[PDB]
RNA sequence: GCUUGAGUCUCGUAGAGGGGGGUAGAAUUCCAGGUGUAGCGGUGAAAUGCGUAGAGAUCUGGAGGAAUACCGGUGGCGAAGGCGGCCCCCUGGACGAAGACUGACGCUCAGGUGCGAAAGCGUGGGGAGCAAACAGGAUUAGAUACCCUGGUAGUCCACGCCGUAAACGAUGUCGACUUGGAGGUUGUGCCCUUGAGGCGUGGCUUCCGGAGCUAACGCGUUAAGUCGACCGCCUGGGGAGUA
């Protein structure tokens, strides 16, 4: 649950998509922090990074484009 | 800016002036001036053909460069001047070889700025280049209608033309009236938007303020007699007629366009 | 002096046009005493959604340090270029050499 | 925001020591250097009603400091307002 | 909520997996929510009212944990 | 005619009706049948059974084209969201895949005002 | 004179704090077409409305305006009003650790000045959706309402005006003191981060309760407890926040 991003403290980067694809649903929606367990600080950086990879077409806005 | 004249007289109560301190205060450029005699509406036969014209102040025509067919040779703006023959201010322009010219002044042009024309020019206000090279969705002015003709559309104060789309050899423009019109793609178009955008907000305030621009009084057809105007007649403000022009044709609704030769270019009429 | 993270995508049919323009845009940074730190080129990628059709593009990453004004006349050449799509100029600092 | 290099000039120039920040002359000289730098921001962004509250606090705090300096001594106050250029 | 039917499969297995995908995506909740305009002052009140229930009802079962009923 | 082999079924489920349209993979419509036109006028066309009959009639009227595979593209809420797909299998078609298409704005236009 | 109030400087942290400019995707509506048939829409039920001039559905192309799903949280920022896509430019406040510096420079504040939701006003633009007024269809004893089909101002932008709200924790600002518990968010110090760890220390915030206070309900270290400084206001209901 709470584990990832708290050990090996790092700032969520929008470039690496493998880490980002873990935190989205089957339709490109960001997964709530209640489910994954990411801390409230790193969810804000995480969400802001997913909204940045979508702009560059690295990630889908929705599964129906 | 617009300044409201204080009511020191009935005729100054309602005046609103548009004053531009950036304008030239001295005399115009002598070599680019001409003689401009008036007519009063009268054609060859000496008979008035446009009514409500006559009188007014004397004006001298300034030869404004519309073609803008001097490619290369960057030009520096010398000063801004007041053109009485037009609704927008003009700009004196000095080219790097020594030739001076008059141009329609875009809305963001001050003395000292640099312009130039041709396919190599940059996308900046005041620059003229063929609409092949101008990005779609841009706002241009002084558009042409035929390659090399000189420039007819978007010429008054504050008017502009959007380039909606480009389809091969033609460009669709959303004219200021709401029309969508196709023009050739080699027609030049000065990039930017014409200046003097406050020209709307001026109010004359009195009858002489319109008389001294050459606008003679307009008489209504109801005050006429049944022989001078189809409305005419009456004993105490009677109308009972469908409103018409003084020559019988029905004003107030009836369309009059009939060309059939330039209908290929009108994509969508006004609204 | 300010640090930026320019990432721009070129047309899929200008893949031979990027390797010439990448140094031309870089030369403007170095001409004004601005340095460049990490210039990875991601090659040709696949878009998650179409961008005016074009299910493929060409990604570049510059990550330069330049005066605040120099990036201003680099943004416009991205804007008026018909072959550069979805330029994004962030404002990072420090780090380099990751993600590929 | 009165960057680090610019705030070190005023402290050294108006200070009685190399590291003497906080002296009434230095504090007023620092506040004036920001009120003057903000007159170009508010000539363009006239609608910044939120940043203007911060500006109107440095104005009202530099006047509170000038009053203290004048009451404490006048040989140092008259030199400071003349050196800076203010009180009209 | 796209669901692709695999190979060597029944149908009623697939249709049940379609509902599960749709229920997980909250499609019908979003459609029902966006039918009419909820005023901002009723959207904020409906959120604090439902969080007050979430807190009390969790503390209500705690006070009922340390009792014998018979 | 034209003997189309692969088609697409477009179920426009709603709170008040259900329109089933079978199109080819390029969007052209081959035939349609609704729930309210099936003799279910009134408060009976909302019911999921009335939408089942629509799937039966829309399975007909494309007999000539001879479709053998269908992709189901459900849209909107409503009772005829489930009972229509299964009637497109009980009618003899093959459901290659099922995709849910539905207009969900990212907070776009303002919806109508609340009913009282 | 002094540094325990107040403030300045060095280093970082978090944030829908503000103003300006661009850009992305989903969706509604409209326009031009292809396929395609007799219904669509709506309701408690209907009708008005749209459709054989071919609607509704479905696919392609385009133009426009507004708002930013998920993240999202009795979460955060702001003096209050309030602030939610992403990026850049200009900019205000807060907080924390270790130091250095000024040496009472402080608290409150009548008149005064400024900011102040929504509606509304003026000039010029814009206008997708929604929708006062308005029209029609129903319900009804009646229904100049709720319900349905449409729909103008307005909602949007620039600049001015208005200056009021159940503008509300119905609780003025500042300072000190007075048992506890479980949480949220944001810094920081020490040690076995040696392993999803342990102990302290600050800022802001939600809940429950002790003494006490209160007419009671209830507040309860963020007091409505115990005190000090300054300001605003109250003096039976109606007439009346009216002349
Ligand atoms: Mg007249
Ligand atoms: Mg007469
Ligand atoms: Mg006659
Ligand atoms: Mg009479
Ligand atoms: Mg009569
Ligand atoms: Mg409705
Ligand atoms: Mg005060
Ligand atoms: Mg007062
Ligand atoms: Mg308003
Ligand atoms: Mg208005
Ligand atoms: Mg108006
Ligand atoms: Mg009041
Ligand atoms: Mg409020
Ligand atoms: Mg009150
Ligand atoms: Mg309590
Ligand atoms: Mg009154």
């Amino acid at each position: 649950f709470c584990r990832f991003t708290a050990e090996g403290v790092q700032e969520i980067d929008y470039k690496d998509i493998a880490t980002l694809k873990n935190y989205i649903t089957e339709s490109g929606k960001i997964v709530p922090s209640r489910i994954t367990g990411t801390r409230a600080k790193y969810q804000r950086q995480l969400a802001r990074a997913i909204k940045r990879a979508r702009y560059l077409s690295l990630l889908p806005y929705t599964d129906r484009h | 800016a617009v300044v409201k004249c204080k009511p020191t007289s009935p005729g100054r109560r309602h005046v609103v002036k548009v004053v531009n301190p950036e304008l030239h205060k001295g005399k115009p450029f002598a070599p680019l001036l001409e003689k401009n005699s008036k007519s009063g509406g009268r054609n060859n036969n000496g008979r008035i053909t446009t009514r409500h014209i006559g009188g007014g102040h004397k004006q001298a025509y300034r030869i404004v460069d519309f073609k803008r067919n001097k490619d290369g040779i960057p030009a520096v703006v010398e000063r801004l001047e007041y053109d009485p023959n037009r609704s927008a201010n003009i700009a004196l322009v000095l080219y790097k070889d020594g030739e001076r010219r008059y141009i329609l002044a875009p809305k963001g042009l001050k003395a000292g700025d640099q312009i130039q024309s041709g396919v190599d020019a940059a996308i900046k206000p005041g620059n003229t280049l063929p609409m092949r090279n101008i990005p779609v969705g841009s706002t241009v002015h002084n558009v042409e209608m035929k390659p090399g003709k000189g420039g007819q559309l978007a010429r008054s104060a504050g008017t502009y033309v959007q380039i909606v789309a480009r389809d091969g050899a033609y460009v669709t423009l959303r004219l200021r009236s709401g029309e969508m019109r196709k023009v050739e793609a080699d027609c030049r178009a000065t990039l930017g938007e014409v200046g003097n955008a406050e020209h709307m907000l001026r109010v004359l305030g009195k009858a002489g303020a319109a008389r001294w621009r050459g606008v003679r009084p307009t008489v209504r057809g109801t005050a006429m007699n049944p022989v001078d105007h189809p409305h005419g007649g009456g004993e105490g403000r009677n109308f009972g007629k469908h409103p018409v022009t003084p020559w019988g044709v029905q004003t107030k609704g009836k369309k009059t366009r009939s060309n059939k030769r330039t209908d290929k270019f009108i994509v969508r009429r006004r609204s | 002096m300010r640090h930026y993270e320019i990432v721009f995508m070129v047309h899929p049919d200008q893949s031979e046009q990027v390797p010439g323009m990448i140094e031309r845009y870089t030369a403007a940074i170095t001409g004004a005493e601005g340095k460049i730190h990490r210039l990875e080129d991601w090659g040709r990628r696949q878009l998650a959604y179409p961008i005016n059709k074009l299910h493929k593009a060409h990604y570049v990453l510059m990550n330069v340090e330049a005066p605040q004004e120099v990036i201003d006349e680099l943004e416009t050449t991205f804007r008026f270029n018909d072959a550069v799509i979805r330029s994004m100029v962030m404002r990072t600092k420090h780090a380099v050499t990751e993600a590929s | 925001s009165l960057s680090t290099e610019a705030t070190a000039k005023i402290v050294s120039e108006f200070g009685r020591d190399a590291n003497d920040t906080g002296s009434t002359e230095v504090q007023v000289a620092l506040l004036t250097a920001q009120i003057n730098h903000l007159q170009g921001h508010f000539a363009e962004h006239k609608k910044d009603h939120h940043s203007r509250r911060g500006l109107l606090r440095m104005v009202s705090q530099r006047r509170k400091l000038l009053d203290y300096l004048k009451r404490k001594d006048v040989a140092r106050y008259t030199q400071l307002i003349e050196r800076l250029g203010l009180r009209r | 909520p796209v669901i692709k039917v695999r190979e060597n499969e029944p149908f009623d297995v697939a249709l049940r997996r379609f509902k599960r995908s749709c229920e997980k995506a909250g499609v019908l909740a979003e459609v029902r929510r966006r039918e009419f305009y909820e005023k901002p002052t009723t959207e904020r009140k409906r959120a604090k009212a439902s969080a007050v229930k979430r807190h009390a009802k969790k503390l209500a079962r705690e006070n009922a944990r340390r009792t014998r009923l018979y | 005619r034209k003997q189309v082999s692969d088609g697409v079924a477009h179920i426009h489920a709603s709170f008040n009706n259900t329109i089933v349209t079978i199109t080819d993979r390029q969007g052209n419509a081959l035939g349609w049948a609704t729930a309210g036109g099936s003799g279910f006028r009134g408060s009976r066309k909302s019911t999921p059974f009335a939408a089942q009959v629509a799937a039966e009639r829309c399975a007909d009227a494309v007999k000539e084209y001879g479709i053998k595979n269908l992709e189901v593209m459900v849209k909107g809420p409503g009772p005829g969201r489930e009972s229509t797909i299964r009637a497109l299998n009980a009618a003899g078609f093959r459901i290659t895949n099922i995709t849910d298409v539905t207009p969900i704005p990212h907070n776009g236009c303002r919806p109508p005002k609340k009913r009282r």
